[PDB]
């Protein structure tokens, strides 16, 4: 066969330990999501300093810690316009997932609060910014260097679904790189406690499993297929489907067709036919092994898992960081003023937070 | 080219969610 004897039996009590680990990992996750945390910090414990982004209903700044000296990222929702764009639930499931989760290449929520006008979460401070970024400058990166990413993506996922989580919005743009130049996950605005099926149209449209453009129910199987793109983007520098407009980006997603540049190693194709598989009988990590025909794949035969976890493994990329809240890392926006109203605003829907 | 293609896209910059 392809294993002898020792490699065999290493790797059947690898798979094994990892079956051991997941269950103690549910235990917690499930303490810490039945008895969740609130009101840890008040606004006036940190000094502002700059904008990080923002999206239609709040930013995220850089503040810091006036007490320990320490930098965050604050995000700060405006509960009046989280009403208005329909994002209650998804707010508050967000918190809820935050601070019940616990792994090295996904945010740590430090502090939440809030008051009459906005809701607020203290993260760690991630300095190197957006994958996106250094991926559109770089061009593309080698295939070692996709590899190092990919394998990070693949534990989370092993790690989320093991909770019933899934994911829903990978992408370069939420994916942030740290100061040993790892990944960590940190938006979850779409993210879903679903052990069956669900039927949310929701994601990015680059992204989008074709059982999703299809207005089917569907499983954890979409976060397989956008690890696909995501791999496919990453060593190509651009997305396996793209077009003007989404409809025909969606026309390519569910025709069964994708093409690779040349330069793409003959494994990593047979890796990414086999991700972005439109048959759900045939796609890898929905069949009966699960995880393991991803991480038994040729194209992932030197990683080394455990290593990456332990985050021992050297990167191949180190983001520039000339010190404590450098900010060089991303985009410049204007800084507007953060009003706090005499008058509280929506409480009974936010009571939870 | 594939990439002179991707840059006629006009979806070259940060993507937002449906
Ligand atoms: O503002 S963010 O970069 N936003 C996340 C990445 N941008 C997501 C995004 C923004 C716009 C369009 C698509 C995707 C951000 C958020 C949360 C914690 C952070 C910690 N340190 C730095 C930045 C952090």
């Amino acid at each position: 066969g392809h294993m002898g004897n020792a490699a065999a039996a290493k790797k059947g009590s690898e798979q094994e330990s990892v079956k051991e680990f997941l269950a103690k990992a549910k235990e917690e996750f499930l303490k810490k999501w039945e008895s969740p945390s609130q009101n840890t910090a008040q606004l006036d414990h940190f000094d502002r300093i700059k904008t990080l982004g923002t999206g239609s209903f709040g930013r995220v700044m850089l503040v810091k810690h006036k007490e320990t000296g320490n930098h965050y990222a604050m995000k700060i929702l405006d509960k009046q316009k989280v009403v208005k764009l329909k994002q209650i639930e998804h707010t508050l499931n967000e918190k809820r997932i935050l601070q019940a989760v616990n792994f090295p290449f996904l945010v740590k929520l430090e502090f939440s609060f809030k008051d009459n006008s906005n809701l607020y979460m203290v993260m760690e401070y991630v300095p190197g910014g957006e994958m996106f970024s250094h991926l559109r400058r770089i061009g593309r990166f080698s295939e070692p260097h996709a590899r190092f990413y990919a394998a990070q993506i693949v534990l989370t996922f092993e790690y989320l679904h093991s909770l019933d989580l899934i994911y829903r919005d990978l992408k370069p743009e939420n994916l942030l790189i740290d100061q040993q130049g790892y990944i960590q996950v940190t938006d979850f605005g779409f993210a879903k406690r679903v052990k069956g099926r669900t039927w949310t149209l929701c994601g990015t449209p680059e992204y989008l499993a074709p059982e999703i453009i299809l207005s089917k129910g569907y499983n954890k199987a979409v976060d397989w297929w956008a690890l696909g793109v995501l791999i496919y983007e990453m060593a190509a520098g651009y997305p396996p489907f793209f077009a003007d407009q989404p409809i025909q980006i969606y026309e390519k997603i569910v025709s069964g067709k994708v093409r690779f540049p040349s330069h793409f190693s003959s494994d990593l194709k047979d890796l990414l036919r086999n991700l972005l598989q439109v048959d759900l009988t045939k796609r890898f990590g929905n069949l009966k092994n699960g995880v393991n025909d991803i991480k038994n794949h040729k194209w992932f035969a030197t990683t080394d898992w455990i290593a990456i976890y332990q985050r021992k493994v050297e990167a191949p990329f180190i983001p520039k960081f000339k010190g404590p809240g450098d900010t060089s890392n991303f985009d410049d926006y204007e800084e507007e003023e953060i009003r706090v109203s005499i008058n509280e605003k929506c409480g009974k829907e936010f009571t939870e937070f | 080219t594939t990439y002179a293609d991707f840059i006629a896209s006009g979806r070259t910059g940060r993507r937002n969610a449906i």
